[PDB]
């Protein structure tokens, strides 16, 4: 009845065209920088690490949250620096909002 | 070539469309020469009457030898004497069979004879119109009403048992017509017939399946033009009777006469041209009616050309006719010629083929009339300076009028105005584009 | 050259037709240019009452000093004053001859009068439809039923034995409508005639030979248009009066009405443009009477246009008139342009002769309207981006609006599409495929 | 170029002319093409009754709610109740007003109520048919014979002093048609015309100079399509009414009826197409009535298109409509193309204008629908190998379907046919014989 | 009254940086792989073929799922190998998750 | 209780491999081309620039929607040309499509 719209995934690059690899998303709570867990299945039964890691060309694996609680996650290399992307409600919450407001 | 030049008055601002219009000139037909423009006739001075606005006049020659009866400001004039006043009403309407001289307002019936002018005794206060002549005279009450009729040939006694409802329009009535032996009832809402039956208590009777549902506008908007009669309608659309009645106002009449709140229709003769003009708040746009072309007459000075149900002024009392020219002092005739273009050209030249040299004057300012013409680009919205040619003096009957040095023309189509504001009659048959150069001494 | 684009609203979905079709456009003539788009005009605020669907309105000039009759959700407003209740039901109708103002719904006939609003007493429980004003008030009765009339000009006292059954439908009875001295009865199977008697006891009779076998859809599904009438029928194809009944509806319009479960006819009244708008589930087609082409009303950010049997609304309880520009904030304008295609081109360009530059703002975002454009092969089944270019701000009247780097078209046709979402007003005169380049600064 | 592609059935054994003709498709108009062939709805299943083959059936929605009554085999369902038997007979016939459903076969008049089902009583023995609901019910008595008519809406009492000779066939009646307040009664010989009187005794009156001489050839043969109707004639000959009767049959409709001795007439409904089919041994012609032209109905793997006088079967009883695709398993469609050709050519190429790649199945065999064609030499009289070609995947729209190494033709004219047996819906607006190549992806 | 989080939409690029041309999703049912359609527009009227095509650039056009019934799609190459993503729920489920459960 | 799907967020490129610097989102309305505002924030307080520009190795930064009100978003360069991509519900509609429908 309604359209779901598809976005492709990218890789982990760098500010130049090169593609980066060992790269770490930081999967936290909400504002706090505490870390939570992240599952690897379309169920919620098996979580992997929460410090990821990418391939040799920069695939991450497949990531799925709990719509029930917030997150938040940032993006480094290998050498645990230059932060590349912060977003502090990573996750859009479907069900954590609608059961609170609205 | 030859260009076509507009024929019709089509100023449309729904959109921003090219205004091709004519003033004070229609169109009729010819033999000589195929289709032509003809001028206006200026106006004269044939009877005056005292001040005020009139109303409505009326004269004939089986009717008192022919005196004039005309409604100037609020008072009678038989000629030049006096005959009492009215009272104020809407829409004026005189009715004679000969032996006595009917009129109205939105008020009251007085009536005449030889020597004396009193109240005719309507059965109940108001009325609206009166229109029959010959054996009755029916008038119409104010409000939700009926028509009353009289007795035979005696308008100065009514009857208050003497009447006849009707069965179709709730609101009201607003106007009648005698169109055959048969009557025209306009309501608001609805149109009825009613036919002549021939007895002594009620004389007339419905036609059974003959309903209009436009209704009338107004107490003035119903004309007997020809063997069948125009209205306006309860929208601004003219129409025409006929088996179904069909529409002859088309856009930029009908857009245009929503401005005005006030809508009248009447006739203008000509020597075979039955004009029935549609007078507004400043517009008089008169449709002919045997070449159908609306055009617009526009006297000079003023905000509408000066006319009412006869040829009276709507100032001063006044009452003219058609006559000669030089009168009104200036009279403005403009038209207007246009190509439709899409590609660029190199217009090098322009002609008319108008009549020439033909003016009565050889004193004064009016020897040389010199019309005078006018660029555009953008589709009108914007002009140019004049150029103006002479017409030449009396006896130069050849004499081109031209224009020789115009330039290109990018444009969606371009667009010339021309215009003579001057007491000479006007013609014009033919426009040229590109002419060649031959000639003997013209 | 030129480009044919369409001029009615195409869209059928039999097989996958190129679909062709206007939005908030309609076609009539001129005389300047030939044939013309033009659009539509923005909706205002008029007169506002309470809250709720507003079913049908009423006002006159000869009633009641002209106070404004509404059914707006479950109970009247005359002016602001609420005036009662009214029962629930399916199509609403105001009747009055000026001296009781009548309404009904599905259940019940309510009258009124100076000071009073109480049951005028139909002779059963419910009732359809009333018509008549003028002499009688004629009521029709639910379910396998006849129809009733009251006293003359008294709506408020009727009677059990005033019926008058009929003969040729026996399953129910739907819609009435006074077209003539006839009345016209609009069965679920059939369509009578009944002409004017003039009688006391029973003033209607019937017509021998005059049977339409497409009986009538809904409730509300008959307008008097015109000197005749249309309606619905008992499938999807909307027919017209005459000697025999032809049809107006084409494919693309009857296919789309069977979607919609609810099917109602009115008019919307423009200068001389009577619509004939047919509202279902999300469509509104209205077919234009003087031109006859059909085109679509669509409001935005909705998913019909609103309006009902007259300009009212359905829902909060507003009614409006035709009035200007920029008020409902986007006005989406959209019309085709396709070529039926066969061999492979070079499309170096594409033209418009629209209105420039004659938009009204300064402030603001909307200096510059800036329609677009959008290119399509495969007969319009997928699409393009879209290419802009603006149309120029207020005083240059001279701006071409082309695109100039197009391309190859190897199609079974050439189909664009164009759209400006944008309060100026629109006009669209011709357009080019194929041009050339002079000029002198535009 | 564009070779003229067959838009009727026309298959004339006579002599042993080209049988160009259509295979489940019909022609009607367009806007944005010009003239095109649409196909045929698959069937559906609606409502299951007992077994047997339907004769006829009969719902509304103003009678019993909307109970579908139908006579299967030799039994009533009222939904799935019995309701006791039928008699034996020829062709069937049910008449309701609402209160009363009749029945009729060839025997007996069998009336209902609330809770009864019994007999009627019919004043003798035989019975042909039943017509009218409204006012009467009125009987055709077989043999040599007159018409019965009972009391005002009351089928279970008639009398046997109620009826009405005929004066001008003195073989027989066969069929009965209520098309305005008029009768028309079909005799074997003539047909008449009898008009409502208005009495209590008799009823009913016959117009004096309104006689036909086509009789109707068996019982079952004569349709109300429109405002007026149709028959079939003592000889195969389908004819209209009107001021004269006019036929619409030509030849290869005629000389094919008269191997079936068994000839029914009946509407089927699409949106706005009224077809009427002519039912024999194995051919269904139906002539549609909005462009008439005649085409050919056939479904799959049997000899007949199954149909009655309305959407019931012939056979286990079952009652459907139109609805979707992919439901019959099987649909063939088939169409001609022809040159009429005098001159040896050089034939390239050949061209199809469908519609392309719009199929629903991404599973299964019916992912890609391959049509094919085949060759002609010597007009048609036999034939050559086919040459399949796709018509794509789902979302391809852009699909070029051409044959390109076709040779010379000799012929009196080249002549080439066409089919696709799938349930994919299928258009086709031209064809092309000599193209070009341009191209994008295509 | 709530907020929703836009993401860039990438292209299909290989291992290196380089982009790729011709590379095609293909997607199925929930985890059968059996074709299912994908739509071109807002609505859901028009469906474009399910092995789509990028441009010489690897630009996806407008891919647009129906929300009562799950998806899985995987990207492959010109010539059909060296699958790049796998993601088993690739749509997320508004309208058939709330249906079903919550 | 559902699981949601994450897509890490791209870069500005052009056809080539190379990144793109000033590229400029221009969010709309449903289909009428009137700017509508976009905000920086979790909440909806704080609305930046209508035309957004990125870092110098295209970086946009957090970009919030309104879910009662759908977008419309383009991509152009920073001479304002080669319009990138052109969605026309760029927005998935969680509470606007579900308080007219459903």
């Amino acid at each position: 009845m309604a359209a779901e719209l598809h976005i492709t995934p990218s890789r982990a690059t760098s500010s130049n065209g090169l593609n980066l690899d060992g790269a770490k998303w930081f999967f936290y709570q909400t504002g706090t920088t505490t870390p939570q867990s992240v599952y690897t299945t379309a169920a919620l039964s098996v979580a992997h690490s929460n410090p990821v890691v990418a391939d040799a060309a920069g695939k991450f694996p497949a990531i799925y949250f709990d719509t029930t609680l917030e997150y938040r996650g940032v993006l480094k290399t290998a050498d645990e620096a230059t932060t590349i992307y912060d977003i502090d409600p990573i996750n859009s919450g479907i069900l954590s909002v609608l059961g609170t407001s609205s | 070539m030859k260009i076509p030049y507009g024929l019709g008055a089509y100023t449309r601002n729904r959109g921003n469309l090219p205004p091709l219009e004519l003033i004070n000139l229609f169109v009729e037909k010819s033999d000589s020469q195929g289709v032509i423009l003809q001028s206006r006739k200026a106006l004269v001075e044939v009877a005056d009457v005292g001040a005020g606005p009139v109303r409505a006049t009326f004269q004939k020659d089986g009717v008192f030898g022919g005196d004039r009866f005309t409604l100037s400001g609020d008072e009678f004039y038989r000629g030049a004497t006096l005959l009492g006043t009215v009272a104020g009403g809407g829409q004026a309407r005189i009715v004679s069979n000969g032996l006595e001289v009917l009129v109205n307002a939105g008020g009251l019936v007085y009536s005449y004879n030889g020597t004396n002018f009193i109240n005719a005794g309507f059965p109940e206060a108001a009325a609206t119109t009166i229109a029959f002549t010959g054996r009755y005279f029916i008038g119409l009450s104010a409000g939700t009403g009926e028509w009353y009729f009289s007795a035979v040939n005696n308008g100065r006694s009514w009857d208050a048992l003497d009447f006849a409802t009707a069965e179709n329009e709730p609101d009201a009535l607003l106007d009648v017509l005698v169109l055959d032996g048969v009557l025209v009832f306009f309501g608001t809402e609805s149109i009825e017939f009613w036919g002549f039956t021939g007895d002594a208590d009620l004389p007339y009777s419905p036609i059974q399946q003959r309903v209009f549902e436009q209704g009338i506008y107004a107490t003035g908007c119903a004309v007997r033009v020809d063997n069948s009669f125009y209205w306006v309608g309860k929208d601004k659309i003219v129409y025409r009777n006929g088996d179904v009645p069909q529409a002859v106002s088309d856009d930029g009449i009908v857009e245009k006469a929503e401005g005005s709140t006030n809508l009248t229709l009447f006739v203008l003769e000509d020597e075979r041209h039955k004009f029935v003009c549609l007078r507004g708040d400043d517009f008089t746009h008169p449709h002919d009616v045997t070449t159908g072309q609306w055009c617009e007459f526009k006297s000079y000075g003023r905000t509408n050309f000066r006319a009412t149900a006869d040829f009276g002024d709507d100032e001063t009392g006044k009452i003219w006719a058609w006559g000669g020219y030089d009168d009104e002092g200036i009279i403005e005739r403009l038209f207007m010629a246009g190509a439709a273009l899409e590609e660029a050209t190199q217009i090098d030249n322009i002609r008319l083929t108008c009549e020439v040299g033909t003016t009565p004057n050889l004193v004064g300012i009016y020897t040389d009339p010199t019309l005078e013409m006018r660029f555009s680009y953008d589709a009108g919205n914007t002009w140019e300076d004049w150029e103006a040619e002479t017409l030449g003096a009396q006896g130069k009957y050849r004499q081109r009028v031209e224009w020789r040095a115009l330039g290109m023309f990018d444009d969606p189509g371009a667009l010339f105005q021309f215009r003579i504001t001057d007491p000479v009659s006007f013609r014009l048959s033919d426009v040229q584009a590109n002419a060649a150069t031959g000639g003997r001494q013209r």
